[PDB]
């Protein structure tokens, strides 16, 4: 039996009010 | 024990961030119910300029005429607050929308089969087939010719798709654009979202030096905790940052060693805007409203 | 059996009473309890 | 002129003898007056019992109650939170004109 | 200015007294009634 | 206005189901709130009903 | 309603000035009462609260055929590691502020994105108010009809109701 | 209240009630004229002698 | 507005008179008139 | 039809096929319901339709004719007894029952 | 009120008027929800309205419903508080609940109004906080001998009840004594409040307030706990989640 | 105090008593006839 | 029908990024991931409303009763 994939890419797209992608 | 004179020694503002649409800044050392109040304020009581009266003379196209009003009220307008009055509705249409208290916008659209050769693009193939709201003709009734020729009436936002159309159709209306409160209907709102968090506390409770250190730097955002060594083990550098994923509480190694909490008197306003006043300036008109909201009933006569 | 309890009731030549509560609505009466299980009189006080 | 004669209004049917004990009634109030009014009353250090009410959410009215412990009428505990509710919205004010001044 | 549009063709059409009910175009039956500039008014709710 | 799902079968898009939008989606909270709410009744926000939230005619 | 029989009246049109908001700033659409489902038991709502959620934050659409997880592969193991990815909270949590009071709420609050429904039928002509009206002719009786202002029926089973109360006054 | 139903202005506008005016109701029952069909603590009719 | 019907009593005029919750006709100046029937017969071609 | 999977982690598709039977018995059942016993009771609440307590406290019916002698045997209303046998609770509330 | 089954006399009984604005429903509250048999999913209710003094001295008196507190099958109750009520409960007078000074005093006022006549004494009455030095504090259970001073006549003394809860004593952890509900002289001293107690349920605190105070106060008391566990709610709420 | 009173409607009450918690007895098989089928006999 | 104006539960204006999305999906082929991120969408309320919308007024106007076949 096949697992339901793991969808490849997912990042970070929750940020603090006020804050945005200052994270490296 | 509370002062009026210990509450500005304690209570400070740091401006985070600031634009001509959103305003990030706290709030140090006050209370969760006068930091509401200022919240609500900005939603519910700072006044806005939306269209309110739809009037159609015609309208050929497929989307419904009380559909069609409906787009145009939630339009935000650029018109500046308190160059507008406020409009009297217990005295009649002939008497109620003086120039004073009414903003004018038109909107004449006739949709014509364009003579083009290639599926196609529906802009490259009819004429003024997508209404915008940039179409909204700003009609200076009366004296507002003079007094609104520095700053004309247009929407902050001028590519709202309000409409779509093909040949034959129309849409011929004029709308008057009155000032209102967004407690009354969502559109009279100045403000996408002024909301508060509140800020986080992350209380360490013992030492994580070592490998500990580096999984419970990804529990949180990638800029919260820091590390150098043993030797400057592990701290919060920036509490603000964080997001309350309560994600170093799933695992049973970090379950002891971390209380999370709040600062329950720092907070942390998000004020945006539509686009009518600048952020900064409907936290001014809120903190004025609720000064306001008290004169008028302190200088009331107690009926009864 | 609305009519033959009717054609029964002629027959027998039968004064109804009027007393159960499904014979006072058909009359207009009040019911005859609880509220109507007794009568309110008032004391007059002059001769 | 006409002062306005129905926002505030005394409820005399909950009102004290001595004046000390009384509830109000606001007219056109929410949670946005009536928390940040209770929270100035009860830093007064005279009040004995301080809450408010909206009795029901289809009509916007805002029952305050304020109980002093003599001394102090309900009035003169009423008007001196709102006279530190304004003069703490002219503080918050003040050090944000001055942030902005700041940057 | 009197206008009706048949359903068919979608051409503009006026109807007198003792007309059929026909197209002019077409010999078509159904024909739909326009709309001209009259006011009418909504509150943008 | 209706919406396509986000969380929808892969049969949705076979038999063409987006050509006639059913419903909507919606942040919903699972909450015990207000108090006007037990067992079958629900929530509405005021605002988004004023932006047209399940609008129909 | 939504997609799994979770049906229900609009009890109140509630404003946003006192409805609660998150850390994000999210005025929810629509509030549904936890007690619903102890009994109903649509645990495919809290799955589709939870990969909506997912779905609207990574702009991907989920697959929620049946039978494609496991009970090794669990589906809130699944999309709760794709809000963990985001960086929200892995149980679909959310921490949630009151529009009341002010202060934050106690635990939590279960928000996701969730599909929802509305029925054909409307309260708009359902009833009906009469105080004195038309009447029929046999009977001096007032009429029947929802329209034409018709009477309310005080049937065999309501007359029966009044005699066991033993008010001969609501019964007259 | 437990002991109370929730009546809508479009019932509270029709449903009347016959009351005899009288020495102790007439200050309630002059608003209730003045007040008349379209205000709710109103009347509709009186029924004269 | 005003339907035609009888004649306007209490000694006011000879008038038309107005519905109240149509069924009942009052007259123009308030006075009430005595009961119209509005014969009827329901439903359930058929 | 043992069902062994939960609604936390899903069924399988054999076991969701006997769930489906067991959850539709229990609806055939509510059609054949919706009105069992609404013939008993009418008939019950027009024989007994003028019985009542009278000043004697014995049970008459309408006509006049006796039915029973006192309510029960002791006279007590139904809604009344319910704190009546409870003599510990009444013990501790002597002074509040005075 | 009325519904379509009529089939008992607890499904026609008379409550009072309140006129609320900007409503288009009758509008019902959740105590009379099992009397009526009655579930909010579109059910309609008749409305009577009598038409002189005798006919409205009887839905005062006789089929009003404070009087239908008991039902004349079994005397078993049918009138309490429902879900988010009973679920409240366990929450408000459970040990961890501790309230400040401030957080006290909107509680008491939030549910009992000197101005709508809930109170006996033309004042609301407080009690001293059951933590003295470091931060005073209220506990949760202390707001419930306070709901119960106020609402109960100043002349009798306080209820005596020694009952039981639905929720088990390993529940709570080691040694707790929490499904022993205490009331003495009015005061909860012990055990959490469930269904048992102020729900339709028998022997429990609303069944003896009715007894030993009357019909009027217990259906007060279900008023005052409906707008207590209300605004209890509304300032720290329940949730059902994907972890529960 | 506990006793009932003269005019109270009992013969309504114990219809209703019967009627009443008969509706909520009506479920099918989990020898004897059963419920509403045995209470109309 | 066509895009909404403002967001149903923020309340930002969204209408004026629905022929914004098509041609950032269409011509620098992104996803619908960064296409809404570049947008400044960032709220998961005012993500769906250009993520999950139909627009199904094209298929509306196809039926127009006043131009000829
Ligand atoms: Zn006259």
């Amino acid at each position: 039996r096949k697992d339901v994939p793991k969808v490849e890419g997912l990042k970070l797209e929750h940020f603090a009010t006020g804050y945005d992608a200052e994270d490296f | 024990e509370w002062n009026v004179e210990k509450f500005k020694k304690d209570f400070e503002v740091n401006i985070s961030s600031l634009d001509a649409r959103e305003a990030n800044f706290d709030l140090i050392n006050i209370d969760t119910s006068i930091a509401n109040a200022f919240r609500r304020i900005m939603i519910s009581e700072v006044p806005s300029v939306a269209a309110e009266y739809v009037y159609f003379f015609n309208n050929t196209s497929v989307i419904q005429d009380e559909v069609l009003a409906h787009r145009i009220g939630l339009v935000p307008l650029k018109v500046d607050p308190d160059m507008l009055t406020w409009v009297d509705s217990n005295l009649p249409d002939d008497e109620k929308f003086t120039d004073e208290n009414t903003i004018v916008l038109s909107l004449n659209v006739k949709c014509t089969r364009n003579p083009d050769a290639p599926s196609t693009d529906p802009k490259e193939l009819y004429n003024n087939a997508h209404v915008y709201a940039r179409d909204l003709k700003f009609e200076p009734q009366g004296r507002q010719s003079t007094t609104f020729a520095d700053c004309p009436v247009v929407p902050a936002d001028p590519d709202i798709l309000l409409a779509k159309l093909r040949p034959g159709q129309e849409i011929s209306l004029k709308a008057h654009c009155i000032l209102g409160i967004g407690g009354d209907h969502a559109k009279f709102s100045p403000v996408s979202t002024a909301s508060y968090r509140l800020l986080p506390q992350i209380n360490i409770l013992q030492p994580i030096k070592g490998e500990s250190a580096r999984r419970f730097q990804k529990c949180f955002p990638p800029g919260v905790i820091g590390i150098d060594e043993g030797s400057d083990e592990a701290y919060v550098k920036d509490a603000r940052k964080d997001t309350v994923s309560r994600e170093v509480l799933r695992y049973e190694e970090f379950a002891d060693k971390v209380k999370l909490g709040r600062v329950r008197n720092h907070f942390i306003f998000n004020v945006e805007s539509a686009g009518a006043m600048t952020p900064e300036e409907i936290f001014f008109k809120s903190v004025r409203i609720l000064k306001n909201k008290a004169e008028y009933l302190k200088n009331c006569p107690i009926t009864q | 059996t609305t009519c033959q309890f009717l054609t029964k009731a002629v027959l027998d030549n039968e004064r109804e009473q009027l007393d159960s509560p499904s014979a006072r609505i058909v009359v207009g009466k009040l019911n005859n309890v609880g509220t109507g299980s007794f009568d309110v009189l008032a004391k007059v006080p002059n001769a | 002129e006409e002062p306005d004669r129905e926002k505030i209004k005394l409820l005399t049917q909950a009102t004290s003898e001595d004046g000390t004990s009384a509830s109000f009634q606001i007219v056109e109030e929410d949670h946005t007056l009536g928390n940040a009014l209770r929270y100035v009353i009860m830093k007064n250090p005279d009040v004995e019992f301080c809450g408010y009410s909206i009795p029901h959410p289809s009509e916007n009215l805002l029952n305050i109650r304020i109980q002093t412990y003599g001394e102090t009428t309900a009035v003169d505990a009423l008007q001196k939170g709102l006279k530190d509710l304004m003069d703490l919205c002219d503080v918050v004010e003040s050090k944000f004109t001055e942030k902005i001044k700041s940057m | 200015t009197l206008k009706y549009i048949c359903a068919e063709c979608s051409s503009k059409l006026s109807l007198s007294r003792t007309d059929a009910v026909r197209c002019k175009d077409c010999g078509h039956r159904i024909l739909l009634k326009a709309r001209t500039k009259r006011l009418v008014q909504f509150e943008a709710r | 206005t209706g919406q396509t799902p986000i969380v929808k079968a892969n049969l949705y898009d076979d038999y063409g189901m987006d050509n006639f939008p059913n419903g909507f989606n919606a942040v919903v909270a699972v909450i015990s709130y207000t108090g006007y709410d037990m067992d079958d009744a629900m929530i509405i926000n005021k605002s988004a009903d004023e932006r047209g939230f399940g609008y129909g005619t | 309603s939504s997609r799994h029989g979770q049906k229900g009246v609009c009890s109140r049109k509630w404003p946003t000035i006192d409805m609660p908001f998150s850390e994000t700033g999210i005025q929810p659409d629509i509030i549904i009462n936890p007690h619903a489902f102890p009994s109903r038991m649509t645990i495919g709502m809290f799955v589709e609260s939870l990969a909506g959620k997912a779905g609207a934050l990574h702009g991907i659409a989920q697959d929620s055929t049946p039978w494609i997880f496991n009970e090794d592969d669990t589906p809130a193991d699944y999309f709760g590691e794709q809000l963990a990815k985001a960086g929200y909270n892995y149980h679909g949590n959310e921490p949630m502020y009151s529009g009341a009071t002010g202060e934050e709420l106690r635990a939590d609050i279960y928000v996701g994105v969730v599909y929802y429904q509305r029925l054909r039928h409307m309260v708009n002509d359902k009833f009906q108010v009469r105080s004195t009206g038309p009447v029929n002719s046999l009977t001096m009786q007032p009429v029947k009809g929802r329209k034409r202002h018709g009477g309310i029926r005080v049937g065999e089973m309501e007359r029966d109701a009044l005699i066991g109360h033993g008010t001969s006054f609501l019964l007259q | 209240e437990t002991n109370e139903i929730g009546v809508p202005p479009v019932f509270a506008v029709k449903l009347t009630y016959p009351e005899p005016v009288t020495a102790y109701n007439i200050a309630e029952l002059r608003q209730a004229v003045i007040n008349g069909p379209d205000k709710w603590p109103g009347a509709t009719q009186i029924q004269n002698e | 507005t005003f339907i035609r019907g009888p004649i306007c009593g209490t000694d006011n005029c000879p008038s038309r008179l107005w519905r109240i919750i149509d069924g009942r006709r009052t007259c123009q100046y308030g006075h009430v008139m005595e009961g119209d029937v509005e014969f009827n017969d329901d439903e359930d071609l058929g | 039809g043992y069902v062994k999977g939960r609604f936390y982690s899903g069924i399988k598709p054999q076991e969701y096929y006997f769930h489906c039977m067991a959850g539709r018995e229990g609806l055939i059942d509510t059609a054949v319901k919706t009105s069992r016993s609404g013939y008993l009771q009418r008939c019950l609440t027009k024989q007994l339709e003028g019985v009542h307590v009278s000043y004697d406290n014995s049970i008459r019916d309408a006509d006049g004719t006796l039915v029973q002698f006192m309510y029960g045997g002791d006279a007590i209303d139904i809604t009344k007894e319910s704190h009546m046998t409870q003599f510990e609770f009444c013990l501790d509330n002597y002074y509040a029952l005075l | 009120m009325n519904r379509q089954p009529t089939l008992h006399k607890a499904s026609m009984m008379g409550h009072k008027v309140r006129v609320l604005p900007n409503e288009k429903t009758l509008r019902l509250h959740y105590a009379n929800t099992g009397a009526y048999n009655a579930d909010f999913d579109g059910d309609e209710m008749n409305m009577h309205f009598p038409q002189n003094e005798n006919a409205r001295a009887e839905a005062l008196n006789l089929a009003n419903t404070d009087s239908q507190y008991l039902t004349p099958t079994s005397g078993s109750p049918v009138r309490g508080l429902i879900q988010d009520h009973i679920s409240a409960g366990v929450w408000l007078t459970s040990k961890d609940s501790f309230f400040t000074r401030e957080q006290y005093q909107q509680y008491i006022y939030g549910c009992i109004r000197p101005e709508d006549g809930h109170t006996t004494r033309s004042k609301i009455v407080t009690l001293p906080p059951t933590i003295f030095k470091p931060y005073p504090l209220w506990t949760g259970k202390q707001i419930i001998t306070t709901v119960l001073l106020n609402v109960t006549p100043p002349d009798m003394p306080g209820i005596n009840l020694i009952s039981k809860n639905k929720i088990k004593n390993e529940y709570w952890g080691k040694g707790s004594l929490e499904n022993e509900v205490l009331f003495k002289d009015g005061a909860l001293l012990c055990g959490i409040l469930d269904k048992s107690q102020y729900g339709a349920s028998k022997y429990g605190i609303v069944h003896s307030l009715h007894e030993v105070y009357g019909p009027e106060v217990a259906a007060k008391v279900l008023s005052v706990l409906g707008r207590l566990f209300t605004n209890y709610i509304t300032a720290t709420a329940f949730t059902c989640g994907m972890d529960d | 105090r506990s006793l009932i009173n003269p005019g109270e409607a009992v013969g309504i009450i114990a219809s209703q008593s019967v009627g009443e918690p008969s509706t909520q007895m009506t479920l099918n098989t989990f020898n004897v006839t059963l419920g509403i089928p045995r209470l109309r006999e | 029908m066509i895009v909404p104006v403002r967001c149903f539960s923020c309340g930002k204006v969204v209408g004026d990024k629905w022929e914004s999305y098509l041609n950032l999906l269409q011509e620098d082929e992104l996803d619908e991931g960064t296409a809404l991120s570049r947008l400044g969408l960032k709220r998961y309320c005012c993500r769906r409303m250009i993520l999950t919308h139909v627009d199904l007024i094209e298929k509306f106007l196809r039926y127009n009763p006043l131009e000829k076949r």
